C-alpha cells in the first residue's frame, strides 16, 4: 500500500517537468579542523578541557572574513563544575593576566602567563572583547605562586571525514586565525580533474 | 490416622513503539 | 535483498567496524563443504542495545538491487527495441556492469512510450511485462542480466 | 511431624514457583504493563 | 482470644484456634512497587521506593456453626464501600485495620466442612491491608447464601434429571473471592487505595465422596446429564436440601478437570476426589 | 546554549539503545524548478565514491531522488531545497539512554553521558525526553530523533498536500462561513391519576 | 578432598564434604542449541546439532571459617576478564576447567550460616563451563565484602532509627550471582563464549529468627521504619557489627514477600521465617 | 532433631512480519 501510494505521488510530482531542461550542478563537500586543547598550570595538566561554542563561533566567523579573535587574557577560577561546550565564562573568576603569544610550530599556538592564586579549579582563554575560547579544569585545586600557566592549541585534519582534507596550509590558516597572525583566509575556489587521493601534503 | 493426615498484561504503547523500527523496514528496503 | 547479523560487543569496539556503506559478505558452509559467498552488500544500519545485560550489535545490510530501485531513466527510449533500451538504461543510468551476453529478450518489441523519468526497476518490470515475463537483476560478479524465466 | 517436615518446605516453594509474574521484553525493553495493581498469597485451603 | 471481621452493623467472630502448633496468623509485608534496576554500570543496583507497600493477613481458624460460616461468606463476597474492618487479637497489630479480600485472588476465603465432624468448619482467610480513608466506589451489592431447614441429600439437577450425591465420605469445600476489585498503589500513603466494584465475584462449591451402591446408575446419571450434554446459558441446579443449612444454587462445572472418577486396586467401589461447581448468574 | 550539569555517569544509565540510522540516506537529488523548465542536481560525491570503492562498482554509486518545486524561481532556493532533502535524510547517530532524574532538562539542552560497556563518553544534545512515572524512567533521545512509519506517512502527506494546493491563487477573493450550534431540551413528564411514569421518550 | 576455585593470584579451597550420602558434585551435560523439528511428514523428527554444548557443575561443600566464605563471595561476584578456573578432585574431570557463575542465575553461590553451627558454613555453588580462550570483556570490577572485628547484634537502620535483630534462632543465608553476564553459543567447539560485563550483580542477605521479648516494640520498629515509610533512593543500612566478621552495607527489601510475621497455635512469641534484603548502590 | 533437620524474550521482526497479514487488512476492506 505504501509503495503504490509512493509511486503514485512521485508520478504526479514530476508531471510537467521538462526532462530536456537546462541542468546545473551543486557539489557537496566536507572538511574539518580539530583544534586540540592542552593546558599546563605549574607543571600540572588539566584533567578535562573544552574548546567552547563561542570559540568555535569565533573561528567560524573569522573564516568568513569577519575579523580574527585577539586572545588577550588567561583567566583562573574557583569552580570545577558545569564544564561543557556551552560555557560562555568561568564558573567563578578569581584572577586574570595578559597572555604572551608563542608560535613553536606551523600548526601550534601557545599562550603563556605567570600567575599567583591559591585554590585554582579552572583555567580559560579570553578574547579582549570578553569571548571565552577555552575552559579547562582540575580534579583537585591547584595552588599557583609565580607559576607559569600555558594553554596550547594544536590544529589537525579530522581524519574521520572521507575523501576531503584540510591541507597543511589550511590547518596553518586556522592557527593563524587563533593567533590573529594575518591568516590566508578563503578567497577563491578551484575545480580540477586529477583523482589521486587526498593528503594533508 | 496420624499417617492418614499426611495425605500477562501487555502495554500496547510499548509493543507498537518497540516494533516501529521493524514495521517500517520493508518500505525502506523498497526505497520509499 | 537484505541481511541481518547479530553479534556480541565489548566497549563498543565492534560497532566501529560498520560505518554506513561498508562492505559485508556472508559465507556459508555445511559439513566439510567449501564456503559459498551467499550474500554481499553494504551496511545501512548499525544498532547496539542493552539486552538483559548483553551488549548486542545488530547490523543490517542491503545489496546491489538498491541501485536499480534508486535511479531513474534519463534518456528517451521511444523507437528503441527492448534489447537497445536495456543497453541504454543500464550503461548510463545505474552503476551496474553491462554485458550483452546476459540480456536475451524473448520478444524484442520496439518501445512506443518514453520511459524518461521512470525508476529503473519499474521500467525494467514494464519491459518484462512486454516481452516474455522475464527475470532481471544484478547477478554473479556485478553484471546485469535480463533473460527467460525458469 | 514426619509428614509435616516434607510438607511445610514443599508448601513454601509451591508459593515461590506459582506466584512468579510474567516479564516479557521486546529488543531489551519491557512490554509488560506497569499496572499498579496488587496481588497477595491465596487462601490456604 | 478471638478475631472480629466486620462491616458497619454486620460482624463475625473467627476464633483463631488450631490443633497443636499450626500457623494461625501469617502477616506478610512487601514492596511490590520498588524499581530495582535490572542493569547499569555499578556492582549493586540503584533503586527507588516511591509508593504504598503491601501488607497481607492470612488467618486460619475454626467456626462452631454453619450460620456464622454463611454470614462470613456473605460478608466477604458483598460489594460495599463501607470499610471492612479486621480486629486482630495480638499486640503487634493496631486495634483495627481496614482490609480488602485478597487483592487479585479467586480464593480470598475458604470454608471446609470435613466428613466426620459436626459443628466444626475450617476457615482460611487472605486479606490485603488498605488505607481507611481510601475505600472508593459507587455500586452496592449485598451477597446472600440461600438457606433452608431440610436434611435431604445434596442434589444435582440438570436436563430434568436429579442425581443425589452419596453421603458416604461426603466432604464440602467452598471458596469465595473478589478478583475484580482493584487494590492500587498510592504515592505516599503507607497502605494502598481500594476500588470496590459491583462486578462478577468468585464462588465455588467442591464436593468429594465415594459412590458405594448403584454405582453405574449414579455416576452415569451425573455424567450423561451434566458432562456429555450442552447446558446452554443455564446450568446445574445444585440443591443442598438443608445440609449445612444451605439451600438451592445455580452452578456449572468449569475447565479441564472439574470431575474425576478414581478406581483403586482391590477396591470394589469408585472414589470422587473432586466434583467442582462454580456458581453462575441467578441473582435476578 | 544550556548544559544540564548533573550528567549521566556510568552508574546512572540502566538501559541504552544507540544506532546509526542510514536506511533512508541517498547521495543525489535533482530539483526541477521555474515551472519545471530548469533543473539543478545536488551531488554528494563522498557517499557515491564510498559505495563504489566498498562494493567494487564500475562507476560512482548514485542513489537519486527527483523533486519538482514549480513555483521556486531562484536557482539557489532550488539548491537549498536539494541540500535540505539530503541533510534531513543523512546518516546520523540517534537512539536512547535510560536514566532517572532530569526534570530540569529539555530538548536542545546539552548533557555529558558515559556508558563504559558501550564506549560512550561525550557531550550530546538532547533531542527528546520521555518521563515515565511508575517505572521511574527518564529516557533521553540523543543527537537527533527520527521516526518510523510516521516519517513515511508524513513525507507522503506533506507531498500530497504540496501538490493538492499547487494551482491555488493565494490572493484570490475570500469568503467566510460561521459554524454555530444551539439546542433546546424538551423535558417530557407524564402523570396518570397521580402516578408518574417510570420511563419516557 | 577440596575443590579449588581461583582467579589469577586469588584462590579458595572448598572442602567437598557433607553428611552421610548427600550429593557433593552434580555435573549436567546438555545441548540447548539442537534444533529438533516440531513437525514434518516423518514419524521421527529431523534434527541439527551445530553449536557448543552446555556443561554445568553444582558443588556442595562446607567452609571452616567466615573469612574464606567472604573471599569466596567476592571471588564469585567480581567482574574480570581473568579466567575463573575450577579444579575438581575427581578423575572423571580434567585438572582444570574454566567457568562462569551459573549463566543467568541470581543465585550462583549460596552461603548458609545456620544457628548452632559455629565455624561451619554451608556452600552451594553453581558454575557453567566456558571456553578457556573465549573469556571476553573490557571492565574489571573487584567486589568487596566489608568486614569488622566487633561482636554486636545485627542492626537494621532506617529513618534515623535502629532495630536490633533477635539473637534467638538467628540464621543467615547470603546468595550471590552475575545474571548480567552473557554465556553464548559458538559454532565450532564444545564450550560457549563468556562475555564478562561490568554491570549490576545480585547480592542478597536473608535473615531468619524468632522474636521473644519486647515483641510489639521490635516488630513495629522494623515494619514502621522500613515497610511503611517510602525509602526514596537510599535504603536500610544493614550492619552485622562484626557477626561472621561482617561490616555494614546499604540494602532494601524487594518484591511481594521479603518479610513475614508468623504466629503459631499455643506459642507466646512471633516467628520470622524470612527477612530478605538486596544490597544496593554503595561503591565509589 | 533429625526430624527438625528434615523440615520471555520476543523477536520484534517476527511480530512485525507475522502481523503484516492483518495490519494491511482494514485498508484492503476499504479498497486502498
Ligand atoms: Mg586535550
Ligand atoms: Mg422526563
Amino acid at each position: 500500500i505504501l509503495s503504490e501510494l509512493s509511486e503514485s505521488v512521485q508520478r504526479i510530482e514530476m508531471q510537467g517537468a521538462n526532462r530536456d531542461a537546462p541542468k546545473n550542478r551543486i557539489t557537496t563537500t566536507n572538511a574539518a579542523a580539530i583544534v586540540s586543547v592542552d593546558v599546563d598550570a605549574g607543571g600540572t595538566s588539566a584533567d578535562a578541557d573544552r574548546f567552547v561554542n563561542d570559540g568555535r563561533n569565533a573561528v567560524r566567523d573569522a573564516w568568513t572574513g569577519a575579523g580574527n579573535p585577539d586572545i588577550a587574557n588567561i583567566v583562573v577560577g574557583d569552580d570545577n563544575s558545569g564544564l561543557s561546550r556551552t560555557n560562555t565564562t568561568l564558573g567563578n573568576q578569581t584572577d586574570s593576566v595578559s597572555v604572551t603569544e608563542s608560535l613553536p610550530s606551523a600548526k601550534v599556538v601557545e599562550y603563556s602567563a605567570t600567575l599567583t592564586q591559591s585554590g585554582v579549579e579552572e583555567i580559560g582563554l579570553e578574547t579582549s572583547t570578553g569571548t571565552l575560547l577555552t575552559r579547562a579544569t582540575f580534579e583537585t585545586p591547584v595552588d599557583l605562586s609565580s607559576d607559569t600557566v600555558t594553554v596550547t592549541l594544536t590544529v589537525s585534519n579530522d581524519d574521520s571525514v572521507s575523501r576531503g582534507v584540510m591541507t597543511n596550509d589550511g590547518q596553518t590558516a586556522v592557527r593563524d586565525v587563533l593567533a590573529d597572525n594575518s591568516p590566508t583566509l578563503p578567497t577563491d575556489y578551484g575545480y580540477g580533474d586529477d583523482s589521486t587521493a587526498v593528503a594533508e601534503t | 490416622d496420624g499417617g492418614g493426615g499426611g495425605g500477562a498484561t501487555i502495554d500496547g504503547r510499548q509493543i507498537s513503539e518497540s516494533t516501529g523500527r521493524y514495521r517500517s523496514d520493508p518500505s525502506r528496503r523498497r526505497g520509499i | 535483498d537484505y541481511a541481518v547479523f547479530k553479534m556480541d560487543d565489548r566497549g563498543g569496539q565492534a560497532f566501529e567496524a560498520y560505518p554506513r556503506g561498508t562492505r559485508v559478505e556472508a559465507y556459508v558452509s555445511e559439513g566439510t563443504e567449501p564456503l559459498d559467498n551467499r550474500f554481499t552488500g553494504y551496511v545501512v544500519e548499525r544498532r547496539e542495545n542493552e539486552q538483559q545485560g548483553a551488549d548486542v550489535l545488530e547490523v543490517e545490510a542491503y545489496s546491489f538491487d538498491q541501485f536499480l530501485r534508486r535511479n531513474t531513466v534519463t534518456n528517451d527510449q521511444t523507437g528503441n527495441t527492448i534489447s537497445q533500451a536495456l543497453a541504454d538504461i543500464i550503461q548510463t543510468d545505474t552503476p551496474v556492469r553491462f554485458n550483452a551476453a546476459n540480456i536475451t529478450v524473448g520478444d524484442d518489441q520496439e518501445l512506443t512510450r518514453s520511459y524518461q523519468g521512470d525508476p529503473v526497476e519499474n521500467a525494467l518490470r514494464d519491459f518484462a511485462f512486454k516481452s516474455t515475463n522475464e527475470d532481471f537483476g544484478v547477478g554473479d560478479d556485478l553484471e546485469f542480466f535480463f533473460q527467460p524465466r525458469e | 511431624d514426619g509428614g509435616g517436615g516434607g510438607g511445610n518446605s514443599s508448601r513454601q516453594p509451591f508459593a515461590g514457583g506459582f506466584f512468579g509474574g510474567g516479564n516479557a521484553t521486546i529488543d531489551g525493553r519491557q512490554i509488560s504493563e506497569s499496572t499498579g495493581r496488587y496481588r497477595s498469597d491465596p487462601s490456604r485451603r | 482470644v478471638d478475631a472480629t471481621l466486620s462491616r458497619g452493623g454486620t460482624s463475625v467472630d473467627i476464633p483463631l484456634v488450631e490443633e497443636g502448633g499450626e500457623i494461625l496468623l501469617s502477616s506478610t509485608f512487601g514492596k511490590p512497587e520498588v524499581n530495582v534496576r535490572k542493569s547499569g554500570g555499578s556492582l549493586n543496583p540503584r533503586v527507588i521506593d516511591s509508593w504504598s507497600g503491601l501488607q497481607t493477613f492470612q488467618l486460619v481458624g475454626k467456626l462452631y456453626d454453619y450460620s456464622t460460616s454463611h454470614q462470613l461468606a456473605d460478608l466477604v463476597k458483598t460489594a460495599s464501600t463501607t470499610p471492612l474492618e479486621l480486629q486482630i487479637p495480638q499486640d503487634a497489630y493496631p486495634d483495627t485495620v481496614t482490609v480488602a479480600p485478597a487483592a487479585g485472588q479467586a480464593s480470598a476465603l475458604t470454608l471446609e466442612y470435613p466428613a466426620g465432624r459436626k459443628d466444626l468448619v475450617d476457615v482460611s482467610l487472605s486479606l490485603t491491608r488498605v488505607d481507611p480513608n481510601s475505600v472508593r466506589g459507587v455500586g452496592d451489592q449485598q451477597a446472600t447464601t440461600p438457606t433452608t431447614t431440610g436434611t435431604g441429600p445434596v442434589e444435582v439437577t440438570a436436563g430434568g434429571t436429579t442425581v443425589q450425591l452419596p453421603s458416604s465420605g461426603l466432604s464440602v469445600e467452598r471458596t469465595v473471592g473478589r478478583p475484580n476489585d482493584a487494590v492500587r498503589r498510592v504515592p505516599r500513603q503507607a497502605d494502598p487505595r481500594y476500588e470496590v466494584k459491583a462486578k462478577v465475584t468468585n464462588d465455588v462449591f467442591t464436593f468429594s465422596f465415594e459412590t458405594l451402591d448403584n454405582i453405574p446408575a449414579t455416576l452415569n446419571a451425573l455424567t450423561d446429564n451434566v458432562f456429555r450434554e450442552q447446558l446452554g446459558r443455564d446450568g446445574v441446579t445444585l440443591d443442598f436440601n438443608g445440609l449445612l443449612g444451605l439451600g438451592s444454587v445455580k452452578a456449572i462445572p468449569v475447565g479441564s478437570s472439574p470431575f474425576r472418577q478414581v478406581h483403586q486396586a482391590g477396591r470394589g467401589w469408585v472414589t470422587v476426589p473432586t466434583l467442582e461447581f462454580r456458581r453462575i448468574y441467578s441473582n435476578e | 546554549t544550556v548544559h544540564i550539569d548533573r550528567g549521566v555517569d556510568n552508574t546512572q544509565w540502566f538501559r541504552y539503545d544507540i544506532p546509526e540510522l542510514g536506511k533512508e540516506a541517498i547521495n543525489e537529488v535533482e530539483v526541477w524548478f521555474d515551472d519545471g523548465e530548469e533543473s539543478v542536481i545536488v551531488d554528494d560525491g563522498t557517499d557515491k565514491l564510498d559505495l563504489q570503492d566498498s562494493l567494487g562498482l564500475p562507476s560512482p554509486g548514485t542513489q537519486r531522488k527527483e523533486l519538482q518545486r514549480p513555483l521556486v524561481t531562484d536557482i539557489s532556493d532550488a539548491e537549498d531545497i536539494g541540500r535540505k532533502y539530503l541533510a534531513f535524510r543523512n546518516s546520523t547517530l540517534s537512539g536512547t539512554v535510560t536514566t532517572y532524574g532530569l526534570y530540569d532538562a529539555e530538548p536542545g539542552d546539552t548533557i555529558d553521558i558515559t556508558i563504559d560497556p558501550r564506549g560512550i563518553d561525550e557531550e550530546f544534545v538532547i533531542a527528546a525526553i520521555e518521563y515515565r512515572w511508575g517505572v521511574d524512567e527518564t529516557i533521553l533521545t540523543v543527537v537527533e530523533k527520527r521516526g518510523d512509519v510516521d516519517d513515511i506517512l508524513s513525507e507522503l502527506s506533506e507531498s500530497v498536500q504540496r501538490i493538492e494546493m499547487q494551482g491555488a491563487n493565494r490572493d484570490a477573493p475570500k469568503n467566510r462561513i460561521t459554524t454555530t450550534n444551539a439546542a433546546a431540551i424538551v423535558s417530557v413528564d407524564v402523570d396518570a391519576g397521580g402516578t408518574s411514569a417510570d420511563a419516557d421518550r
